[PDB]
């Protein structure tokens, strides 16, 4: 399941920057850090 | 009397220098005076009748 | 009776020397003059762990201090407390060294060696029976490194059955200012990493982190700092000098500590750290003691044990407890993650407890741990300088040194060793 | 007469016997100070203290004990503490470096040098002695450094004398809770060195001591001082028919005879009955009946095993206080008649009986209550089997990965006696399965 839930975060920041507006500066601020990594990785 | 400078020549060798030591043996322990305990589920001699 | 030398260096050392020493000294109830005070006595029988005896009650430090920058020691001299020290062991050097690693370890230390040895020498067949050895250094600093290198090679070899500590300070992960820092850590790590045997790593930015989270209070003093890692220092040595059980000896501790001989590095942990107004919102119970005491926040070191799993653990405290409440609390997070362990080994903590606590707060406590978690540094700074090797540029200052390319070969393999060694056993 | 010695070794060994002196003082009402009032009994040393005490001429009773410890820090507190005129001051004799909890390194590298001292004490408390029954030792398997010097000095004392008991009271690793990680190492290695020279050898826990002490004592917040009180009744209970006098009289020459079937398998366990606190004995009723019941409850047992797994050998039982042979023999005969208790077809018989009339005492300030009869219970299982069982499946693994090994072979040894104790705790289980099986 956790292989669903990371794969359907993919496409869902992927399909985003398409938009007309949104520049350089912000893609750089988000591309290492888009979701805190930690893919729950079996959380305690 | 001097302190034996050590120049820039090197160092250790790709982890050189270590304490590792695996030897071999399989020397005895002391003498287990204590016997055998058990006798395998075996007899000793008694029931002897006469009639 | 056993009994300990300190050991000063870099200018890191200078600061971390006088906090260090003021805390023990006003744990142990000294005057700023040097006058015993007698309060609670088992302090004053055991006094001699550390302290050398002067006549009329007075008590000296068994501190050798050493810099090559003297306004460092200047502004030590000055303090509130450095008139404790003695002008005996002021070793310090002639010049400048503009921290660059060949120099601090090949050109200068030459002539200062044999003084620093001797003077420690002395030092050492007065006391009666040694452990070893704590030195408090740098190992991003450079001119800490080259003197610290030199000596702890050095006195292995004469005093091969003695405790070796040495408690260093890491670069920042983020920002250093000092640039040839990498090289300084490359450098220093490859001696260290043969010749020490336990070296505790710790960060400023986490320390920034705990200012930020727990301190909330805007503006710190680098003393502040200080005064954070001095409560590991006294928590880490308060055992030896203390009744009630708890097995102290740091070697007690080290052979139940590390499995293997390249296995050296420790993450520190400090206990309970009460903001501003939590003082009264918190019930100072064993419970949260401990769940605070071991959290992803509260650690201060280098990185979150999460990236990886532990081998390792041990726990010092201090206070009027009992075995149940941290021994069925160990259980009790032992069943809540027996999965980021290794199977490799069961009851993988390590207990220690001591009944007088510090003063300020009852309850304390201190960690350290050995978790597979250096990778994270170590990787980032073998990228670090295979990028700035790539076109060896700034070389040409080690080249006039003498220092040439083969010593960072001979180095960087040997991380290599580290890092794959690291990841082998738990992965 | 009828005297044995006291020795202390680790830092496991010591609070034991500062609680087991701080008892020890008071049925003969000694104060800190060590006289007996002026009420007649000083002279030359012949009262029932003879057992425990040597009280010479200067009217000073002596503890026929020897602490020997490793680091001058609690010898020094405990001759900091009350009792420092009761000790006798190189009787408490101290080092000044830690084992590391390394075997061998207190085995080899230090154990050398305070042997001769410590024999000659031993020597000179010898010749003053007159029965010289033997000898009461404590240490500890997860001996932090009682394990490697124990095991050189008694084999030392074994060797040189050949004509008495040894009795051994360790405090046995705690399954699953652990303070050590050298801990399976050196408590194998003491196992294999002292099961050959070990004549009576009682094992206790201190995770059941725990449950006990929040089961029925009603006390949450306990401590060494609890533990240690209740071990110390133990031992005083089974070496009361020495202290004092009764209707018949039992001794560890019996307990030995009777008690252990065979060689070697001399490992059995203790238990204590009439542990209640002092609201709950308030109101309700304490007889003969019911406490063997519950003493025969598994879970009171101090051991984490289960008798109803294993098979029955041997039970010696100690009634102390005021008791009838009438009720004895009926609740025995019960409790033979039971039905859980899998005796094996080998003894039809298996309860050694034993009395005295002086009851137990309490502890000035202490938990347990106020005790009319007592009772200790001693007894040959082959449920112990376990706890082995458990310990050789985690050395097998740590050993196959060989962590800290370095240690021990830098500092002299190798794997081989590794690999011997391995066997030898082999032999031991293959013994005790058949031997349980008809
Ligand atoms: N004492 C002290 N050290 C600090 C302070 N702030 C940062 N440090 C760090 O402590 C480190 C160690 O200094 P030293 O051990 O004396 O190192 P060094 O050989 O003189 O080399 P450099 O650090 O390059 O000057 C420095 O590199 C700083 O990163 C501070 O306020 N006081
Ligand atoms: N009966 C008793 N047991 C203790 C005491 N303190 C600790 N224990 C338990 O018994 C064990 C003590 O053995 P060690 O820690 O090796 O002590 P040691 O061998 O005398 O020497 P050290 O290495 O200095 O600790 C530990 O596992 C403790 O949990 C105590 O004061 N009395």
């Amino acid at each position: 399941k956790i292989g669903h839930d990371v794969d359907y975060d993919v496409v869902r920041l992927r399909l985003r920057q398409r938009h007309p507006h949104v520049c350089y500066e912000q893609a750089q601020r988000l591309v290492n850090d888009w979701d805190p990594p930690t893919p729950a990785r079996s959380q305690t | 009397a001097k302190v034996e400078i050590p120049s820039p020549k090197d160092f250790l060798k790709k982890h050189s220098k270590e304490k590792t030591l695996p030897p071999k043996k399989k020397f005895n322990r002391c003498s287990p005076k204590k016997p055998a305990v058990p006798l395998r589920t075996d007899h000793p001699v008694m029931g002897i009748q006469s009639g | 009776m056993r009994e300990i030398v300190h050991l000063q260096a870099g200018q890191c050392g200078n600061q971390i020397g006088a906090k260090f020493w003021e805390v023990i000294s006003d744990e142990h109830g000294i005057d700023p003059t040097g006058t015993y005070h007698g309060d609670s006595d088992l302090q004053l029988e055991r006094i001699n762990v550390y302290y050398n005896e002067a006549t009329g009650g007075k008590y000296v430090p068994r501190a050798v201090l050493v810099d090559l920058e003297p306004g460092t020691m200047d502004s030590v001299r000055s303090g509130p407390f450095g008139q404790i020290f003695r002008p005996d062991n002021f070793v310090f050097g002639q010049s400048g060294a503009g921290n660059n690693w060949a120099k601090g370890h090949y050109t200068e230390g030459a002539e200062l060696v044999d003084s620093v040895l001797d003077v420690v020498r002395k030092e050492a067949e007065s006391c009666d029976c040694l452990q070893g050895f704590q030195l408090t250094h740098s190992l991003g600093g450079g001119t800490g490194s080259g003197m610290g290198t030199l000596l702890i090679s050095k006195i292995r070899e004469e005093y091969p059955d003695r405790i070796m500590n040495t408690f260093s300070v890491v670069p920042s992960p983020k920002v250093s200012d000092t640039v040839v820092e990498p090289y300084n850590a490359t450098l220093s790590v490859h001696q260290l990493v043969e010749n020490t045997d336990e070296t505790y790593c710790i960060d400023n930015e986490a320390l920034y982190d705990i200012c930020f989270r727990t301190l909330k209070l805007t503006t710190p003093t680098y003393g502040d700092l200080n005064h954070l890692v001095s409560a590991t220092m006294s928590g880490v040595t308060t055992c030896l000098r203390f009744p009630g059980q708890l097995n102290a000896d740091l070697r007690k501790l080290a052979v139940n500590m590390v499995p293997f001989p390249r296995l050296h590095f420790f993450m520190p942990g400090f206990a309970p750290l009460t903001s501003r107004g939590s003082q009264q919102y918190r019930a100072l119970t064993v419970p949260e003691l401990t769940q605070q005491m071991f959290d992803a926040k509260n650690m201060m070191a280098a990185c979150d044990p999460r990236h990886g799993r532990y081998l390792t653990v041990a726990a010092v405290f201090r206070g009027r407890m009992s075995m149940k409440e941290v021994d069925e609390q160990m259980l009790n997070v032992q069943n809540k993650n027996s999965s980021y362990f290794v199977e490799w080994i069961p009851n993988n903590v390590k207990t220690a407890v001591c009944d007088i606590p510090p003063r300020g707060l009852k309850m304390s406590a201190t960690f350290i741990g050995n978790s597979t978690a250096i990778q994270e540094l170590f990787k980032r700074i073998s990228e670090q300088f295979t990028a700035m090797f790539r076109r060896k540029a700034f070389l040409h200052w080690y080249t006039g040194e003498g220092m040439d390319e083969m010593e960072f070969t001979e180095a960087e393999s040997n991380m290599n060793d580290l890092v794959s060694e690291y990841q082998q056993y738990q992965d | 007469m009828r005297e044995c010695i006291s020795i202390h070794v680790g830092q496991a060994g010591v609070q034991i016997g500062n609680a087991c002196w701080e008892l020890y003082c008071l049925e003969h009402g000694i104060q800190p100070d060590g006289q007996m009032p002026s009420d007649k009994t000083i002279g030359g040393g012949d009262d029932s203290f003879n057992t425990f005490f040597s009280e010479t001429g200067a009217g000073k009773h002596v503890p026929r004990a020897v602490f020997v410890d490793l680091e001058p820090t609690v010898v020094d507190e405990v001759r900091t503490g009350t009792y420092r005129q009761l000790f006798h001051p190189e009787q408490l004799i101290t080092g000044k470096e830690d084992a590391a909890n390394n075997y061998a390194r207190g085995h080899y590298t230090i154990g050398k040098e305070i042997v001769d001292l410590v024999l000659d004490r031993i020597r000179k408390l010898a010749d003053l002695c007159t029965g010289l029954q033997g000898f009461l030792i404590f240490h500890s398997f997860g001996g932090g450094t009682g394990s490697g010097f124990a095991s050189l000095l008694m084999e030392r004392l074994s060797v040189d004398y050949g004509k008495k008991s040894k009795l051994e009271f360790a405090i046995y690793p705690a399954p699953q809770v652990s303070t050590a990680v050298v801990e399976p190492y050196n408590s194998i290695l003491t196992t294999h060195t002292t099961l050959e020279h070990s004549d009576c050898a009682f094992m206790v826990d201190n995770e059941a001591i725990y449950d006990i002490c929040r089961r029925n004592l009603d006390i949450e917040r306990p401590t060494y001082t609890n533990l240690n009180r209740l071990i110390g009744q133990i031992v005083s209970s089974i070496t009361a028919s020495l202290r004092f006098d009764g209707a018949l009289n039992v001794d560890l020459t019996e307990f030995q005879t009777n008690l252990v079937p065979y060689p070697r398998i001399h490992f059995p366990l203790a238990t204590y009955a009439p542990v209640i606190s002092a609201e709950k004995a308030y109101h309700e009723q304490l007889s003969v009946a019911e406490i063997t019941n519950a003493c025969f409850e598994p879970a009171n047992q101090m051991v984490k095993c289960d008798p109803r797994h294993g098979k029955y050998m041997a039970c010696c039982m100690l009634y102390r206080g005021d008791v009838v042979p009438k009720d004895v023999n009926a609740a025995i005969a019960t409790i033979k008649t039971k039905r859980t208790i899998q005796f094996v077809d080998w003894c039809p018989t298996g309860f050694k009986v034993g009395i005295n009339y002086q009851p137990p005492t309490v502890v000035p300030g202490g938990d347990l209550a106020k005790v009319q009869r007592a009772v200790c219970m001693l007894s040959n299982t082959t449920a112990i089997a376990e706890a082995w069982a458990r310990l050789d499946h985690k050395f097998d693994l740590m050993y196959a990965k060989r962590a800290f090994v370095h240690w021990y072979v830098g500092e002299g040894m190798e794997e081989g006696e590794f690999s011997e104790a391995r066997e030898d705790l082999a032999a031991l289980e293959k013994d005790y399965e058949e031997v349980g099986v008809d």
